[PDB]
């Protein structure tokens, strides 16, 4: 019912076009067929977004104080609301 | 006859296997060498191009126009346009071919080096001709085009040599071997247990007589007899890619007699 | 990629030898590396010419205009 | 070859090994202004220029598909309006040179004049190169 | 007899001047690639 901004897509993802095209559709789209996809296409150029590590969240872990330390362990709990 | 002797073992019309005997190493070698070097050929070496559409750019298809093989029998009666008089090029220094293709069949049209056509006065003589020895007669696929896919060029095929480019090669590969029972000691072999089971013989042992432990070294033994074997790209008759090569390499030495003598002016 | 005229290291035509190749395999159902012997390719530096070319053009011929 | 460097056979180098092409795509738009002032693409003169040959340039301020560039000669002539001609063209590298091998010409969403062109060059192997 | 642009896709011979759109006579597609000119290119055959 109303419009709120545009989405740049994922190549070769459902939403794509790409997808469920197939050899000759695509030659025939000048994409290439071996491409695998899997990046964006912003303002002209092909952009990868790189994964992100990190600890994960809502654990406990227990780790020791370093001599100079009036703690001597300590339980840690990183709590996110997932 | 006379000096160096030969006696030619094998030989077709692509290779000249034979055996090159009381000759110079020295000489054997700088035989090999102007084999592959510096005999004269024609190749094509400009290509103007007209029209192409095809998935090759333009000198990518001209590096192949150059090494496809021509016609270079004559060759020796034709001049390196830089001696030619003619601002530029002739029909007394070079030959031109042309190429024209499209794609008319829906099935990939295939651009073969018969497809050349000269259109210089060949003045009579053997001469630019794209040697094919291909069993269709299509000799060196050129390159392919699909639908409306149009290849217009025009080629000038000059007089070279090996060592302003391979393209005017006309050797393409030369066995040489001696002393196939190393008797000259020209070589000390690797090995784990035994040299002899490890490192294989050569077809060249029977043609000459086995060592045989007992006799002492032989270091007063030169070196003559060569197992040589001249292959062809076509361009010229493998007996000829010896022949001139044995004049050429000839020729060269006569240079410097000829240079000492006007030298003797002062 | 189209089959390169004459192979780098020796220079012996190879040019021709593609297509009758291509057949002594799909067609003679013959083994690469007896067709290769087939075609006269003697030595590694001209059978690794051959046996190892990607005749890509294909693909790209596949295209259009 | 000594130290980490090779020595590479030449007869082959010539029947094509190891030979690459390299594109380049140099690119230009048309700015607009809220109160209409366009900038242009022809062929320029007289009427702050560049200093490579301008020639090349047809008239609709680009470069035919199968010309020859090279030095700083220019790929891409186009004008600046602000008060007549100021230029804003786009020479070829300095250092590169090659064959102008495909330009074209589409609008942008704003539906300003867009172009982009591309010159191809062959690179063979010399001593320099690595591998 | 002559030309200057071209469709990327329905490939056509097409052309026109300054404010004549950036569109083809038929293909929407407002590519438009500008075919090679007349002027012939020479190579060195190495
Ligand atoms: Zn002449
Ligand atoms: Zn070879
Ligand atoms: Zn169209």
């Amino acid at each position: 019912k109303v419009f709120i901004g545009r989405l740049p897509i994922m190549l070769r993802s459902k939403n794509c076009y790409l997808s469920e095209a197939t050899e000759s559709d695509l030659y025939k789209l000048k994409e290439c067929p071996f491409d695998m996809g899997g990046y964006f296409i912003i303002n002209g150029s092909e952009k990868v977004l790189i994964a992100q590590e990190r600890s994960a969240g809502n654990i406990v872990q227990v780790f020791k104080k370093a001599a100079p330390s009036p703690i001597s362990h300590v339980a840690e709990i990183r709590s996110a609301l997932e | 006859e006379e000096g160096p002797q030969v006696k030619i073992r094998e030989a077709s019309k692509d290779n000249v296997d034979f055996i090159l005997s009381n000759v110079d190493l020295a000489m054997a070698n700088s035989l090999r060498r102007v084999m592959i070097a510096e005999i004269p050929t024609l190749a094509i070496d400009s290509v103007e191009v007209e029209t192409n559409t095809t998935v090759l750019a333009d000198e990518f298809i001209a590096h192949r126009l150059g090494l496809i093989p021509l016609q270079s029998m004559d060759i020796e009666q034709l001049e390196y346009s830089r001696d030619c008089f003619c601002e530029d090029h002739c029909d007394k220094c070079s030959v031109v071919l042309t190429l024209q293709a499209f794609g008319e069949s829906e099935s990939t049209t295939n651009v073969y080096s018969k497809d050349l056509v000269i259109v210089s006065n060949l003045m009579g003589r053997n001469i630019g001709h794209p040697i094919i020895q291909d069993k269709e007669g299509n000799g060196v696929l050129i390159c392919k085009l699909r639908k409306g896919q149009e290849l217009k060029l025009t080629c000038v095929a000059k007089k070279g040599i090996a060592k302003e480019h391979a393209k005017w090669g006309p050797a393409a590969a030369i066995e040489f071997e001696y002393d196939p029972w190393n008797k000259l000691k020209h070589t000390d072999y690797w090995y784990e247990q035994d040299s002899a089971k490890e490192w294989p013989q050569s077809k060249n042992c029977e043609y000459e007589d086995p060592p045989n432990e007992g006799d002492p070294f032989d270091y007063k033994a030169q070196a003559d007899t060569f197992y040589m074997n001249v292959e062809s790209v076509g361009s010229i008759p493998v007996d000829q890619v010896v022949v001139r090569g044995i004049d050429t390499l000839q020729k060269k030495v006569a240079s410097i007699l000829l240079a000492l003598t006007q030298m003797d002016q002062d | 990629m189209i089959v390169p005229v004459r192979c780098f290291s020796c220079g012996k035509v190879v040019g021709d030898k593609w297509e009758s190749y291509l057949n002594l395999l799909q067609e003679d159902e013959l083994d690469e590396g007896t067709a290769l012997s087939r075609l006269g390719l003697k030595r590694y530096c001209c059978r690794r010419m051959i046996l190892t070319h990607v005749d890509l053009i294909e693909k790209f011929l596949r295209y259009n205009p | 070859n000594q130290e980490d460097s090779m020595i590479m056979n030449q007869s082959s180098i010539d029947r094509g090994l190891f030979r690459s092409l390299f594109f380049r795509s140099y690119m230009d738009q048309e700015k607009k202004y809220g109160m209409s002032i366009t900038e242009t693409f022809e062929k320029p003169q007289r009427t702050r220029m560049k200093h490579g040959t301008y020639d090349k340039l047809d008239d609709d301020g680009l470069i035919a598909p199968g010309v020859r560039v090279s030095g700083e000669d220019v790929i891409i002539g186009k004008t600046t309006p602000i008060s007549s001609k100021r230029d804003a063209s786009t020479p070829l590298r300095s250092t590169e040179n090659g064959i102008v091998d495909q330009v074209l010409v589409t609008t942008n969403q704003d539906g300003l004049k867009f172009v982009k062109v591309r010159v191809r060059t062959t690179k063979i192997p010399q001593i320099g190169d690595k591998f | 007899a002559t030309l200057k642009y071209i469709c990327a896709e329905c490939s056509s011979k097409l052309s026109l001047s300054r404010t004549d759109a950036v569109r083809c006579k038929d293909c929407g597609h407002r590519i438009l690639l500008k075919a090679r000119t007349k002027r012939l290119v020479q190579f060195e055959a190495r």
